[PDB]
């Protein structure tokens, strides 16, 4: 059950560094290689280096030597990737990587979830979150459709659920928008006609940066 | 480093068919009888995926569909056949040279029947209107193909500054499209509108899609 667990997203200043983790279990952890990985928004992925914790050995890519900088812990079985002289091209989603054996072709099984790295000037701003009930003018009909608009936000990400995660099916979050330094972004939900108002919705939206879990409940106009 | 080119860089296919990528390398990736040359898928939202290693071997739960080959300098990632969760992004990888490299990664998509969208508008919530901001929402979901121009009218006019639009990876269900276009105003030029209307063209529809609301 090999599990790599990496640390949340950061928002850091122009020039700063910014220090990510990927704690791993399930194997014997100084004995394989750890890689990270780099992937800008909406850009392919990139290689940056890697690290044997058994004796601390690493590798880096070239385009990478000088500004990361990879440690391992083995009492923690974390390992550490520092990024320095942070610019504004360092911005991207970050991923940790075990490496197999020789006769796997090195190749890199076991993943972290990644950790989003921002670096800006610019400061936290919670989502404004709003649900949007439908109009008078549908009559209902053989679905409905609701929505929930999370607006002016700043860093990214945020996670959207509808009723707590239990209602997925029908559901459509769509990529978060830039605009004047902030973020937006939407969700519907379709449902049955007979659903709703009879059944409560309610969206929830997480901003880990501005640490809010907001709920806003559907409810008619009127 | 050792160069991984990938082609084509976006490629679409009907279901059951045939999908073929191939990536060639600047330099032997080979090395005793072994092709240290991977393949990655990556879906939306998630971190890539081991898919094939070794050029020729499957992943850990890996369907026999996906099937690597080639050496040297040569390979090519063949699926077969193509199923509607397997709408991706593919990567080549090696693992020869002292630093390790990616290619530029392959879009897969799938072709499907034509599908009309399913419109819906909102008018600015409760909540937003007393805090002084207005905006209305507009949502085009479940649509192909993706080709699809979507325009705001206000009182017959024509609206495009303060219009956000965004759009959704291929479902990996149906292998629809949908988007969603939010047009945000100041609370006193809400109020001084009638009619606000979501209108799209689309295939589907020899006439404009059309979904309003009027004030008053």
């Amino acid at each position: 059950q090999v599990q790599l667990q990496q640390s949340g997203p950061e928002l850091v200043k122009l020039g700063a560094s910014v220090r990510i983790s990927c704690k791993a279990s399930g194997y014997r952890f100084s004995y394989s290689w750890m890689n990270w990985v780099k992937q800008r928004p909406g850009k392919g992925l990139e290689w940056i280096g890697r690290i044997y914790p058994g004796d601390g050995d690493t590798k880096y890519s070239g385009k990478f030597k000088g500004k990361a900088t990879l440690t391992a812990d083995k009492s923690s079985s974390t390992v550490y990737m520092q990024l320095s002289s942070l610019t504004s091209e360092d911005s991207a989603v970050y991923f940790c990587a075990r490496s197999a054996y020789g006769s796997e072709g090195f190749a890199m099984d076991y993943w972290g979830q990644g950790t989003s790295v921002t670096v800006s000037s610019a400061k936290t701003t919670a989502p404004s979150v709003f649900p949007l009930a439908p109009v008078c003018g549908d009559t209902t009909g053989s679905s409905v459709t609701l929505g929930c608009l999370v607006k002016g936000y700043f860093p990214e990400p945020v996670t959207l659920t509808w009723n707590s995660g239990s209602l997925s099916s029908g559901v459509h979050t769509f990529p978060a928008v830039l605009q004047s330094g902030l973020y937006t972004l939407s969700s519907s939900v379709t449902v049955t006609s007979s659903t709703w108002p009879s059944q409560s919705i309610t969206c929830n939206v997480a901003h880990p940066a501005s640490s809010t879990k907001v709920d806003k409940k559907l409810v008619p106009r009127g | 480093d050792i160069v991984l080119t990938q082609s084509p860089a976006s490629l679409a296919v009907s279901l059951g068919q045939r999908a073929t990528i191939s990536c060639r390398a600047s330099e032997s990736v080979d090395n005793y009888g072994i092709s240290f040359l991977n393949w990655f898928q990556q879906k939306p939202g998630q971190p890539p995926k081991l898919l094939i290693y070794a050029a020729s071997n499957q992943g850990s739960g890996v369907p026999a569909r996906f099937s690597g080959s080639g050496s040297g300098t040569y390979f090519s990632l063949n699926i077969h056949p193509m199923e509607e969760d397997d709408t991706a992004v593919y990567f080549c990888q090696q693992t020869k040279g002292v630093s390790w490299t990616f290619g530029g990664g392959t879009k897969v998509e799938i072709k499907r029947a034509d599908a009309a969208p399913t419109v819906s508008v909102f008018p600015p919530s409760s909540e937003q209107l007393t805090s002084g901001g207005a905006s209305v929402v507009c949502f085009l979901n479940n649509f192909y193909p993706r080709d699809i121009n979507v325009k705001w009218k206000i009182d017959g006019s024509e609206r495009q500054n303060g219009v956000l639009n965004s759009w959704t990876d291929q479902d990996s269900k149906d292998s629809t499209y949908s988007m969603s276009s939010t047009l945000t105003l100041t609370k006193d030029e809400y109020e001084r509108h009638n009619s606000y209307t979501c209108e799209a063209t689309h295939k589907t529809s020899t006439s404009p899609i059309v979904k309003s609301f009027n004030r008053g």
